[PDB]
């Protein structure tokens, strides 16, 4: 949901 | 006609020990509360007290394993908290998280009970951590227990099991936990509007597509409105309410409206990327107040720009008090609405 990684 | 409000600064204790600037900030609720006081809404509301949910109340929606696991974090050392948190998707845990999740759920129980017994007409709950990503058996997406889903079950337990509960989830993210808890249920109608991007936006599941209409006798009672390719705002949300949300809800005829009121679809949100204005949130609230004879409980979910959430939620409260709404289309938003209409026309004659 938060981080920018794609599935967070 | 009385509007209730519940806020407890004890819910600020849940925090991120490794990143104190993580967007699910303790000051989300204190900023929203402060803004209510600045706009003079606080003095116009009846303060409803917070309380802890009981573990028996948590089991209305959650497994005893999940409850026990989160309960066990209250006394863990920092390394055990870090490792437990990493076992979930997008979760941080401190020694206060469990108590904070209990206070969030119990606050909404006391609000729903106040509404259903006629002490107030409607209510707003300024609560942390959020709830709508929590599943029966797992925490997810900053959420530990599914506050809104528990509140629906709590409401039925103090009235009757067939109490019709409409949950509108306008958080920018799909309330996957809520959808799953009520997927085989026609007593609780779940309607979510959310950024979807063909499944690439969090929570990253096709579960959130328009063709997921519910299971069994819940067929038709799960309404997914997913947004793709576009920075949506008030025209798109207005149109989805006119064409889908309000026609279906009126047909369902709910006896209480729970709003999973995330404000991360707001203009300025760092996670949502959308542009709903505070005036738009007022109009969405004003529309929902025509259901259930105004028995609406607005529950804070997400929303991560402190100024945007404080202005937006205050406008929803202003609407609950009876203030008149303030003065207010992307092509891909029409595609979405039309896709949901085709999927749900078979169960809703209003469509
Ligand atoms: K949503
Ligand atoms: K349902
Ligand atoms: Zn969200």
């Amino acid at each position: 949901x938060y981080x920018x990684s794609x599935r967070v | 006609p009385i509007t209730g409000l519940v806020y407890d600064q004890r819910m600020m204790l849940h925090h991120n020990m490794w990143d104190s600037h993580h967007p699910e900030l303790p000051q989300r609720i204190s900023r929203i509360f402060s803004r209510h006081e600045e706009l003079r809404l606080l003095s116009r509301c009846h303060r409803i007290p917070a309380r802890l949910a009981t573990e028996e109340e948590l089991a209305l929606c959650h497994s005893s394993k999940h409850i026990s696991i989160i309960k066990s974090s209250e006394h863990m050392k920092p390394r055990d908290l870090n490792r437990l948190g990493d076992e979930y998707n997008s979760i941080f845990i401190s020694n206060e998280s469990y108590t904070c999740a209990l206070l969030a759920a119990g606050s909404c129980f006391n609000s729903a009970q106040a509404i259903l017994t006629g002490q107030v007409r409607n209510a707003v709950a300024i609560v942390r951590p959020p709830g709508h990503h929590a599943e029966k058996d797992t925490a997810c997406g900053f959420c530990f227990f599914n506050t809104a889903a528990l509140t629906a079950r709590y409401a039925q337990s103090i009235t009757r099991e067939s109490l019709r509960v409409l949950i509108v989830d306008w958080d920018v993210h799909h309330g996957n936990g809520t959808q799953h808890i009520f997927e085989e249920d026609d007593s609780v109608l779940y309607i979510s509007l959310h950024r979807y991007e063909d499944g690439a936006f969090f929570p990253n599941s096709e579960d959130a597509n328009y063709d997921k209409v519910g299971l069994g006798k819940g067929r038709g009672y799960n309404v997914n409105i997913p947004w793709n390719g576009g920075k949506m705002g008030d025209p798109e949300y207005m149109a989805a309410f006119h064409h889908l949300v309000m026609p279906i809800a009126r047909e369902f005829a709910p006896e209480l409206v729970l709003v999973s009121a995330g404000f991360d679809a707001a203009r300025g949100d760092p996670l949502g990327g959308f542009q709903v204005t505070p005036e738009g949130y007022a109009h969405l609230t004003h529309q929902l107040m025509s259901l259930a004879a105004g028995r609406v409980l607005i529950i804070l979910e997400g929303g991560y720009n402190l100024t945007s959430i404080s202005e937006s939620m205050s406008m929803c409260t202003s609407m609950l008090l009876g203030d008149s709404p303030p003065s207010l289309l992307k092509t891909s938003a029409t595609v979405s609405i039309n896709n949901v209409l085709r999927a749900h026309a078979p169960f809703w004659s209003s469509l």
